[PDB]
């Protein structure tokens, strides 16, 4: 709440040379132990997605310590920010509270943490998704994040199909343990379906963190356990499925939890290289010189066997060819002839190197 | 060649640097301190020296990837030093003193800007000693250079003055010289004594300013060298005074080597000066007044 | 360094196997031509000493 100190910055060039270095700098540890937090309280739900008498509060407090570090290395930083934000326009007041709302939000989870707190886990969920909203515009109130939106959303979207396509299963699930003639095993479906709805739920609440803060590779492991447990209760979903006694819609509730599984394979992918991406977009011939790349350094491994340098060069060529024709069409393309000769000139020199190789 | 690049770099900060001298303001980072800074330059100025030892020995060998690299280390060691050139400036009153700082770190870089081109070079020609001694004494200018730099400040820079001028009053008295009044030898050599054990004492309240302050350093140093001016003056007149040449060579060997002795005494007395805290090179200190002492009683 | 070191020692073996009993201000002449380049060793070897993150690490 209060703003920092400011000690004097100079009108020296290598002052405010210093000064925005240190902007950078703080920009990034926040930046960094933001996503932090957020891993903090995906391990909280992940956790908490588990019955009592078999939690291990344990990590729960070190999550909840993390982020009390950082919520006071927010503090600091954040007010160096603001600080310096004030020295050039002084508009710290909006990253203010999006910091404080971080916090309350973050207090309200440890509200949800209490198990003194007996209400249900869905409303943890709904503070849960207050703190990745709030992550979000903390993020974008100092704008590093974002790098684009589009794989945030359609990560988005996939997951809540994942939702809908679960609550369907659910449906058939009901549908089959009606039609089955025991009592107790169609409980043991219901069990099922519950703790499967919950899976779901906190995949919600899991991407609703996870999406301002893709950047940390913790955050990717959190969503690969959340996909873990829902896959458990995928299985869960099997053995409801089980329980039935030779029916169609058993294989209908199958082939729902088969499709649950590949929109869970796909978003993870979708998400894994959403972090494992280029910060520009597709560029000319990249998969053809990540290739290239591949062999060159397969080769630059391989000193005195042959019996590979025959194959890579064959590729190597083999690709190196094909970036020249394309060379050749994109030069057709090409209208100022400077352009495409120049084109010509280099794929000359690579049919060259690639002579040389043979 | 990005090395290169960089000394321009420097010059651009110097000529800022300049600018904040016109402007007769420059205000220290608010992590530089003065004496932090005194660390800085005397740090800097052993790196970027062993840096160009390195140069040597890389052309020495010639033509290595390695020698861009010590480049690169030269540079930034270089860039060390503008830092530490900054702070004191930015700390100074004097204006002539951040005028030195300019110059003297100026002068320093423009010579290593010919080394960087020197040493470029020595990487596109192999074979040529000419080149090679070419370096070896650009380098030695590089350090000289240097050394006025860290004598900028005035206190160090008279009783470092004091050291050569006594060393110079020793060399020139060093030319075979005989003084006129031959005097007794015995009251001559025990005031000669006398003045050995005030010398060595004067070492000892050198060090407790080592515990102490540096002004207080300086003119003790001060002190010292003036006491060992009569001391070698007195040992001149034993000189003259001698029975035997031999014994006469004898003496003028044993205060020459005296000479030396304070020399290096006051050598480190300078390069702790530099550093309060360096305790390594205060022993060190203490092993030279032990030398000094040996020198004292043979 | 210590190679550069050892070759004007080498200098040094030749300067002494020469100005042996000669009194030949020409031998003096040789044995100054070599103990100065193992005086810039030497500088070298001290500049190396003065290596300072390179020379102490002090307790505490």
């Amino acid at each position: 709440d209060d703003f920092e100190t400011l000690p004097p910055l100079g009108q020296d060039a290598a002052s405010k040379a210093w000064r925005k270095n240190k902007m950078d700098e703080s920009k990034h540890e926040i930046h960094s132990q933001v996503d932090a937090i957020t891993a903090g309280t995906a391990s909280v739900v992940n956790l908490t997605a588990g019955d009592p008498a078999e939690t291990d509060y344990t990590a729960v407090g070190c999550a909840v310590t993390t982020i009390s570090s950082n919520l006071t290395e927010m503090s600091r930083g954040v007010k160096l920010l603001a600080a310096l934000l004030e020295d050039e326009g002084g508009n710290g007041r909006p990253l203010l509270q999006a910091a404080k709302g971080l916090a309350g939000a973050v207090s309200e989870l440890l509200r949800s943490a209490q198990p003194a707190s007996a209400e249900p886990r869905q409303n943890l969920l709904l503070a849960a998704g207050n703190v990745g909203q709030a992550s979000g515009e903390l993020l974008q109130q100092i704008g590093e994040s974002d790098t684009d939106p589009h794989f945030q959303d359609v990560l988005m979207q996939l997951a809540n199909a994942v939702a809908s396509a679960a609550a369907a299963l659910v449906l058939k699930a009901k549908s089959v343990a009606q039609r089955t003639e025991d009592s107790g095993l169609q409980t043991q479906v219901i069990a099922a379906a519950t703790q499967c709805a919950l899976s779901t739920s906190q995949l919600v609440a899991c991407t609703k963190v996870v999406a301002p803060t893709i950047s940390s590779p913790v955050c990717q492991e959190q969503l690969v356990e959340a996909g873990r447990l829902v896959a458990k209760a995928v299985e869960g979903c099997v053995s409801a499925s089980q329980a039935a006694t030779e029916d169609g819609q058993l294989l209908r509730g199958v082939g729902a939890a088969a499709t649950a599984v590949t929109q869970a394979l796909n978003e993870l992918l979708q998400h894994v290289k959403a972090h494992a991406t280029g910060a520009g977009p597709a560029g000319r011939y990249d998969q053809a010189t990540d290739t290239i790349l591949t062999v060159t350094e397969n080769i630059f491994s391989s000193m005195g066997d042959a019996g590979e340098m025959v194959r890579q060069a064959r590729i190597l060529a083999q690709a190196t060819s094909d970036l020249v024709n394309a060379i050749k069409a994109d030069a057709e393309g090409e209208s100022d002839l400077e352009n495409s000769r120049k084109l010509l000139s280099a794929a000359k020199i690579l049919a060259d190197a690639t002579a040389k190789m043979v | 060649d990005s090395a290169l690049s960089v000394v321009q770099n420097l010059e651009k900060d110097l000529q800022e640097i300049k600018a904040a001298a016109r402007d007769g303001k420059l205000k220290p980072l608010p992590g530089e301190t003065m004496e932090k800074c005194t660390q800085d330059l005397g740090n800097s100025t052993k790196a970027v020296s062993s840096a160009i030892a390195k140069l040597l020995g890389e052309i020495a060998q010639g033509n290595e990837n390695y020698a861009g690299i010590a480049a690169r280390d030269v540079a930034g060691g270089l860039r060390s030093l503008a830092q530490a050139a900054r702070g004191v400036a930015a700390l100074t009153s004097d204006p002539a003193v951040q005028a030195i700082v300019l110059d003297t770190a100026s002068d320093v870089l423009d010579k290593a800007s010919s080394l960087i081109e020197e040493a470029k070079k020595a990487s596109g020609h192999p074979g040529d000693p000419e080149s090679q001694q070419r370096l070896a004494q650009v380098a030695k200018a590089v350090t000289q250079a240097l050394n006025r730099c860290v004598s900028c400040l005035p206190g160090q820079r008279d009783v470092d003055n004091a050291l050569r001028a006594v060393g110079d009053a020793s060399k020139r008295l060093l030319s075979d010289l005989l003084p006129p009044s031959t005097g007794t030898f015995q009251e001559a050599q025990s005031r000669l004594n006398e003045a050995a054990a005030g010398l060595n004492q004067a070492a000892t309240e050198l060090v407790q300013a080592s515990r102490g302050t540096p002004q207080d350093l300086a003119r003790a140093s001060g002190r010292f060298g003036q006491d060992f001016s009569t001391f070698l003056e007195a040992g001149v007149e034993m000189a003259g005074q001698a029975p035997s040449q031999e014994d006469r060579a004898q003496v003028v060997s044993n205060l020459k080597g005296i000479s030396m002795s304070s020399s290096k005494l006051l050598l480190a007395a300078k390069a702790l000066s530099t550093d309060p805290a360096s305790p390594n090179l205060k022993s060190q200190l203490a092993a030279a007044a032990r030398a000094v002492t040996d020198s004292i009683n043979q | 360094s210590a190679k550069e070191v050892a070759n004007s020692t080498a200098n040094l073996v030749k300067t002494i196997k020469a100005l042996d009993g000669d009194f030949t201000e020409e031998n003096r002449a040789q044995c100054r031509a070599a103990t100065a380049p193992l005086l810039e060793a030497v500088d070298n070897l001290s500049a190396f000493a003065s290596n300072p993150e390179f020379s102490s690490v002090p307790a505490q």
